[PDB]
């Protein structure tokens, strides 16, 4: 809002807002979110119905991982 | 400039050139 302002004070609706996005400097957006997010496996019998078959929801040992 | 043409729409540095009108050695 402030360079906004300021930009239309000098008088050198669409590319004003680019010019003002690269003129700032912002907090990126990584330290002003707040959750997690993770991924759950494929279910065996979820991809037993569509028929697709699921690599995820396999188990396996320490051996057979290379 | 960099405003002027955003404006009013790779820019490289900007030569400054002196004329003056003074004292001659």
């Amino acid at each position: 809002s402030d360079r906004t302002n300021e930009i239309r004070s000098e008088n050198l609706n669409d590319a004003l807002r680019e010019v003002v996005e690269d003129e700032t400097e912002l907090f990126p957006p990584n330290l002003t979110r707040r959750y997690f997010l993770y991924f759950k496996p494929l279910s065996q019998n979820c991809a037993r119905r569509y028929r697709k078959k699921a690599i995820s929801s396999k188990p396996l040992s320490v051996r057979q991982i290379k | 400039a960099k405003r002027i043409s955003i404006l009013s729409r790779s820019l490289p540095t900007f030569q400054l050139i002196l004329n003056s009108n003074a004292n001659q050695i």
